């Protein structure tokens, strides 16, 4: 036996010495030297200072440049604003938390930093569904006769924030229940337990299949169709040099996307999937963060593929850095 | 294609 229970916790500690402590209440500095906290809040002071400005800019560009302002990019603000949520509602709250050395917000605000930490990355996961849906009808035209208007794109930010809710508002309700992880600075979906009174088991099962096999079908799915249309269309015109250079190019950004996806969700599955499966083992709190990292920094690279390495965002946003002429 | 891939910002 190898941890320590609480009413609201779980201190992945052995408490044969006496000196677990709740972490609503004491720094938890005998799972972790206090450097490691140090370096934690390093680490969240880092997402915070290129996760804010990067996905800030987005917004303010869009409000500035009237060319941005089209319904195939509505997808593209709703993730710069999910990175906000992961920004402010999770990064700031865990750089103060990991300062004190546990989490002192208690059991309430545990509540909170979980509901908004799951809902940003819920929501930055979906619209990367939701972007590579819209990207596959509008180029393999699947459908017949049909145009992606206003009305679409918004029913597409409707459905991502809808897809978050129905993963972050259960564990609030008694599906499922957030508690500080790993070095319990930070609160998330409780997977290190089989806390039967909440049905932690059918929750994580329904997390694996609904919110990371479903995405991670569609995605690859609709990017398949996607570059399986272009490599044809080109095929049929290699007369045209233009044509050859966009299969090319959207071949590579495909790449990006998918290797970028499974890079962000798929040690954060594995990982959990283990720490599930093979419970109450003996994790490393320091173990228990290896997923957190890749998945927390898609607040910053997210936005540096799907905006940055857009010429028209690129174009806007090097016109507002250089004070407008460029 | 060209025009649909530069409206999704692929091209
Ligand atoms: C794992 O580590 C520790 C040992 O298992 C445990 O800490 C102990 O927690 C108990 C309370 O559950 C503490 O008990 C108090 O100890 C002080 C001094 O020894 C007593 O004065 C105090 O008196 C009590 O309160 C009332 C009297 O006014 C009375 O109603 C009670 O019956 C009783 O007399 C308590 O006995 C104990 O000191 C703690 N020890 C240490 C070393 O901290 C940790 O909580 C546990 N970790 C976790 C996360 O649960
Ligand atoms: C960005 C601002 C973060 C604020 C850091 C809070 C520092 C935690 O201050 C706490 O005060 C306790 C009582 O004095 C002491 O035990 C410790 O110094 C510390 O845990
Ligand atoms: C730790 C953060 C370091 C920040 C370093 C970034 C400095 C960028 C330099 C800005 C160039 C100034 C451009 C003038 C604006 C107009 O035009
Ligand atoms: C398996 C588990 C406890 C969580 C899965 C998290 C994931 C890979 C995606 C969440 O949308």
């Amino acid at each position: 036996m190898n941890g320590t229970e609480g009413p609201n916790f779980y201190v992945p500690f052995s408490n044969k010495t006496g000196v677990v402590r709740s972490p609503f209440e004491a720094p938890q500095y005998y799972l972790a030297e206090p450097w490691q906290f140090s370096m934690l809040a390093a680490y969240m002071f880092l997402l915070i200072m290129l996760g804010f400005p990067i996905n800030f800019l987005t917004l303010y560009v869009t409000v500035q440049h009237k060319k941005l302002r089209t319904p195939l990019n509505y997808i593209l603000l709703n993730l710069a604003v999910a990175d906000l949520f992961m920004v402010f509602g999770g990064f700031t709250t865990t750089l103060y938390t990991s300062l004190h050395g546990y989490f002192v917000f208690g059991p309430t605000g545990c509540n909170l930093e979980g509901f908004f930490a799951t809902l940003g990355g819920e929501i930055a996961l979906w619209s990367l569904v939701v972007l590579a849906i819209e990207r596959y009808v509008v180029v393999c035209k699947p459908m017949s006769n049909f145009r992606f208007g206003e009305n679409h794109a918004i029913m597409g930010v409707a459905f991502t924030w809808v897809m978050a809710l129905a993963c972050a508002a259960p564990p609030l309700v008694g599906w499922s229940r957030y508690i500080p992880e790993g070095m319990q600075c930070s609160c998330g979906i409780d997977y290190y337990t089989p806390h039967e009174e909440t049905n932690n088991e059918s929750f994580v099962i329904y997390m694996f299949v609904v919110h990371f096999i479903i995405p991670l079908i569609v995605i690859f799915f609709c990017y398949g169709q996607l570059v399986f249309t272009v490599k044809e269309a080109a095929a049929q015109q290699q007369e045209s040099a233009t044509t050859q250079k966009a299969e090319k190019e959207v071949t590579r950004m495909v790449i990006i996307m998918v290797i970028a996806f499974l890079i962000c969700w798929l040690p954060y599955a594995g990982v959990a999937f283990y720490i599930f499966t093979h419970q109450g083992s003996d994790f490393g709190p320091i173990f228990m963060t290896i997923p957190a990292f890749f998945a927390k920094t898609s607040a910053v690279y997210n936005p540096v593929i799907y905006i940055m390495m857009n010429k028209q965002f690129r174009n806007c946003m090097v016109t507002t850095l250089c004070c407008g002429k460029n | 294609i060209l025009e649909n891939l530069k409206d999704v910002g692929l091209f």
